[PDB]
């Protein structure tokens, strides 16, 4: 009647600690550390589905375009998409300047070239494409959290704030520093 | 004596540099620009839990042969 046989992949209090860390990082607030995390999670989710993401910062030379990739530009704390026109042009496609420009820019880039989509299904047809993508990325961060811990640490160190240092203490305890 | 070190971005892109213990942090940033195209004022480097400062040398941080530095860029927007 009682449980005699055991195997456990994870601890209960360790899972709660991970959930508290994810909540404090606040992935819906792009101006803080959550806004550095979501582009790394985007690249990894796309890579795992055999699609390349390339991000361009400010005004840069842009030496060789890879048309088969999802191409994005971040200049001025805003994401837009990039594409090629008139046999060689490189053009910027504007997306709304709300807090969700990263996910709008990816959807817009799939729309302009009909590039294969790694997200979504017919159960969410009442839901916007940019929402399905964003929620797929938060799920991925939660389930493969252990693969992003070193990156999360470096992001928090580089922010240099009281708020980030308190989160860094919880990350050090999770990684097993004693 | 010149030694080999690695510089890994948070996406996992790794590059190899050859450096001297007496090279400054800002010189290391120039060598990263020579290989990856990132301007020094977009670069933040981390080693052993500490952000490396302009005006200091690699030796100040006891960086050794085959050490790995972490390169942090600002990607946020939204």
């Amino acid at each position: 009647s009682p449980q005699s046989v055991f195997s456990d992949s994870v601890s209960s209090s360790r899972l709660e600690l991970k959930k508290q860390i994810i909540k404090a990082l606040d992935l819906d607030y792009w101006q803080g550390s959550g806004g550095e995390i979501m582009p790394l999670v985007l690249i990894d989710f796309y890579k795992r589905h055999n699609i390349n993401i390339n991000i361009y910062l400010n005004h840069c030379k842009v030496n060789n375009f890879d048309k088969k990739a999802i191409n994005l530009i971040n200049a001025g704390n805003h994401y837009n998409a990039l594409t090629m026109n008139s046999r060689g042009n490189i053009e910027r496609i504007d997306v709304p300047g709300d807090g969700n420009c990263l996910y709008h820019a990816v959807v817009k880039s799939h729309q302009i070239t009909r590039k294969p989509k790694p997200y979504g299904n017919e159960l969410q047809k009442d839901k916007p494409e940019w929402c399905i993508l964003k929620e797929s990325l938060k799920t991925h961060f939660d389930k493969d959290f252990d693969q992003f811990v070193e990156q999360v640490k470096c992001i928090l160190i580089s922010e240099n704030t009281h708020e980030a240092n308190k989160i860094l203490d919880k990350v050090a305890q999770y990684s097993g520093v004693k | 004596g010149p030694m080999q070190i690695f510089v890994k971005t948070l996406t996992g892109k790794t590059i190899t540099l050859e450096v001297e213990p007496s090279d400054t942090i800002e010189n290391v940033k120039a060598k990263i620009q020579d290989k990856e195209g990132i301007p020094p004022d977009q670069q933040r480097l981390i080693f052993a839990g500490k952000q490396l400062e302009d005006g200091r040398t690699l030796s100040d941080y006891n960086i050794q042969k085959e050490s790995t530095l972490h390169l942090v860029l600002r990607l946020r927007g939204x």
